[PDB]
């Protein structure tokens, strides 16, 4: 007994450590108001700085920007300049350090997903005219013409493409860690794409030709990405209606990018096997 | 008992450690009541000279 | 070219006496110094930049310097001074210590002590190169009242006198 | 009105420091960030500073002790209160003559 | 980073970041009368 | 981690005043110090470790130190001290010598001698780094009676003062 959760090595068992206590305060903590008022502590002390440092009130305007509250008895000094410097500092931290630390990790990147794809050298199998014939007779995005199929480059909506690229990057980062090619590790790798590989056969195979596997959707929603530092990634749908995007009629009714990327990855993983189909099924939400 | 009305929680902000989807609400349902009025210092301490009397 | 005779050096904001108005408290009227905002024809306020030497003298008198090491100690946050003194190169401290006199009876001795402290602190005006002969005239004993008129001797922005004993102050562009 | 700490706790800390520091020194004024610091009281700071400065002076005048935070640490950010004006609640004499003899709480111990 | 919470209030020290809704084409209410060319919003659809 | 601060150093047993109770002898009541055994909820007694500085001061005052060389000499076994001092590296002696005063007339002089000896011995409390300002106030002459009030200035386990003339002693973890 133990209850095992999937891992980069099959089904390991997991656990939890004790709360240690030390974890530097992170981005989420910094606020213009909590450290605009803090910077007033950097000034000297004396009869010139005592009152002004005591009367330092701070308020929030519309667009953040914790400012000082100039009640109708103010006394212009340097204390308000210190409030200003602290507020700035929080602003430049939130616009300069929080990005470029959020973008250095494939599991938190938001605005640099296409760059991460260029790093991972990800090529699509369905988008090239010289595609392999074993990839199907007509892929969901190819429409038919007298002289063969024709692929159509799709321009997915910005939010959907952001979520799809983020999921692809997570799965490519997990795959680059060198999995063993069983079914549990493969499914764990391609899990962010919300697709699972499930065999068709029941009887011990190993004596029959065609050991095929179907792809099955595990959800109708990519887990998105939050640019903010406090919240929850907003989910987006993972599919496209063909008629809404105004695409040619021969294509499938619903086009799933995650399914095509997962099919590419698994057909590349199990290439050395000599006998293996992959029966794709049209899945309506 | 009527001198606790500024509880300092950590639930409605974006500190790095925050259960998302929980909120707190304060009330003061009942309230204080009658207090002792001893007025017997002469008997309890009469020639028992002290330096500082702290009243709580 | 010939236009040259005017320094391109400017002056930053200057603290000013009675910038924020007096404060009556039935013992008298104080000054409550601060920064003076000068308005324009069409909005556009701007901080004033006049009386540079008096500005430094107010910055010096009205800021506590570091306390002296005692066996008693000081609270970590009460020992006066400015951390910015860790970066200056002239090897000096910032502030004054008139409010750190070891009070004693016979107020004549207290007057002499406050004279010594005020003069030692205001000599930093000459050391910085902003005045030349700053001097105080602290004279009274009363009950506790004391008058401490201060003179800040200055120069002009063009050397108009030849054959002086000293050497032109290094910052005679503030006009002292 | 919006004091975070229970009042009798800080009252006891002030009274104990006063009783325990001025044993053989009956002139020491318990006030200031060193001699009048209540180390056993820890507050998180607040956006408004409790007593406004006008009310602080108002209380100074009417023989009231006022405690404030020592360091300016910013919102949240635990701190420690200290005492201004270690004074008694004495402002008029017996014949209604404004006085300041027994104002300082050290003057009382000195008289004793 | 603790924030206050008074008795009747809501956590976070006292300040409200506003709202600013700014609706436009009004919602259909049966009580009010409409003329030719007027606009209503019902079920998120403009009529 | 952030809950770090707790010196992992512990304290061993300490000798305590009146641990074994007073011993009336019709001249007064002395203390008879020893080791205090603390009980628990369920058996399991344990020696207390409170009041470290006073324990060291007792171990110093109530242990005879090596006597000085005389012309007649001492019995091989009466010359005071502790052999364990042959292994410490601080180059000092263990014990006190107030019981070795060369008694004389004019008990004021014996008072001064006992003062000198007790202060010389109890300076080792500051020397080892357990106190900072030990001092005695031996003041009487009576017939033979004498009071010898002893004060042992201590510190706390967290430096709460800045800008001291001296230094945090060496062993401020015993709480002094």
């Amino acid at each position: 007994m133990n209850v095992l959760i999937p891992g980069i090595d099959g089904m390991v068992s997991a656990g939890t450590l004790e709360y240690t206590g030390c974890c530097p305060p992170s981005f989420a903590d910094v606020d213009e108001c909590t450290l605009a008022t803090a910077f007033v502590g950097l000034l000297p002390s004396g009869p010139l700085w005592d009152r002004p440092k005591y009367e330092a009130i701070t308020t929030i305007t519309e667009a953040g920007n914790c400012a000082a509250c100039w009640t109708t008895d103010h006394c212009p000094t340097l204390v308000d300049y210190a409030v200003n410097v602290g507020a700035r500092l929080a602003s430049v931290i939130e616009r300069t350090i929080w990005p470029a630390v959020r973008e250095s990790d494939p599991f938190t990147a938001v605005t640099s997903t296409a760059d991460w794809l260029n790093r991972f050298d990800w090529v699509n199998c369905f988008e090239t005219s010289c595609r392999s014939k074993e990839l199907g007779e007509k892929t969901p995005i190819e429409y038919m013409t007298d002289c063969g199929p024709v692929y159509v480059k799709i321009t997915y909506p910005p939010s959907l493409q952001q979520a799809f690229e983020s999921a692809l990057i997570k799965s490519l980062e997990r795959l680059s860690m060198g999995i063993i090619k069983n079914l549990a590790a493969i499914n764990f790798v391609i899990e962010p794409l919300k697709v699972r590989v499930v065999p068709v056969d029941t009887t011990d195979a190993c004596e029959n030709e065609t050991l095929c596997v179907v792809l099955e959707k595990t959800s109708d929603f990519f887990d998105g990405v939050n640019a903010n530092t406090c919240g929850i990634p907003t989910p987006v749908a993972a599919y496209i209606d063909r008629d809404v995007m105004q695409l040619p009629s021969d294509l499938d009714k619903y086009i799933w990018p995650g399914h095509m990327a997962a099919e590419c990855i698994v057909r590349s993983l199990l290439s050395h096997v000599s006998r293996f189909c992959l029966i794709r099924t049209e899945q309506a939400p | 008992g009527n001198h606790l009305s500024v509880i300092y929680t950590n639930l409605g902000s974006c500190t790095s450690v925050t259960p998302e989807g929980v909120t707190v609400t304060f009330a003061q349902t009942t309230a204080g009541s009658v207090n002792p009025t001893p007025n017997d210092y002469a008997t309890v301490v009469n020639e028992c000279c002290f330096a500082v009397y702290v009243l709580s | 070219c010939t236009v040259d005779v005017a320094d391109r050096r400017k002056r930053f904001w200057t603290t000013q006496i009675a910038a924020c108005g007096t404060s009556s408290d039935d013992c008298g009227d104080c000054a409550r110094p601060g920064l003076q905002l000068m308005c324009n024809g069409q909005g556009q306020v701007t901080v004033s930049t006049d009386n540079y030497a008096v500005g430094l003298a107010l910055n010096i008198l009205l800021t506590d310097a570091s306390k002296a090491d005692t066996g008693c100690g000081w609270t970590p946050g009460n020992r006066g001074g400015f951390w910015g003194d860790s970066f200056r190169s002239d090897n000096l401290r910032s502030g004054s210590k008139i409010r750190q006199v070891p009070t004693r009876t016979s107020m004549r001795e207290t007057v002499s002590l406050i004279r010594a402290y005020a003069l030692d602190d205001l000599k930093k005006l000459v050391t910085y190169g902003v005045a030349k002969s700053v001097d105080v005239d602290l004279t009274y004993r009363g009950s506790n009242k004391i008058d401490m008129t201060v003179i800040i001797q200055g120069v002009d922005g063009n050397e108009s006198r030849v054959g002086l004993t000293g050497e032109r102050i290094s910052n005679a562009w503030v006009w002292s | 009105t919006t004091y975070p700490v229970l009042p009798y706790l800080t009252n006891a800390a002030y009274g104990a420091l006063s009783a325990c520091s001025t044993c053989n020194n009956p002139e020491l004024n318990i006030q200031g960030q060193t001699f009048g610091l209540l180390s056993c009281i820890n507050m998180p700071e607040s956006c408004t500073p409790g007593w406004t400065f006008g009310e602080v002076t108002q209380l100074q005048a009417n023989g009231f002790v006022v405690s404030g935070p020592s360091t300016t640490s910013g919102q949240g950010n635990y701190t420690s209160p200290y005492i201004y004006n270690d004074v008694t609640n004495y402002l008029r004499d017996e014949k209604n003559r404004p006085n300041a003899t027994f104002r300082d709480a050290s003057s009382r111990r000195l008289a004793a | 980073k603790l924030r206050p919470l008074q008795v009747g209030g809501v956590p976070g020290c006292a300040n409200i970041p506003g709202g600013e809704d700014c609706q436009c084409w009004p919602e259909w209410t049966a009580d009010n009368g409409y003329f030719f060319g007027d606009v209503v919003q019902q079920g998120g659809v403009l009529y």
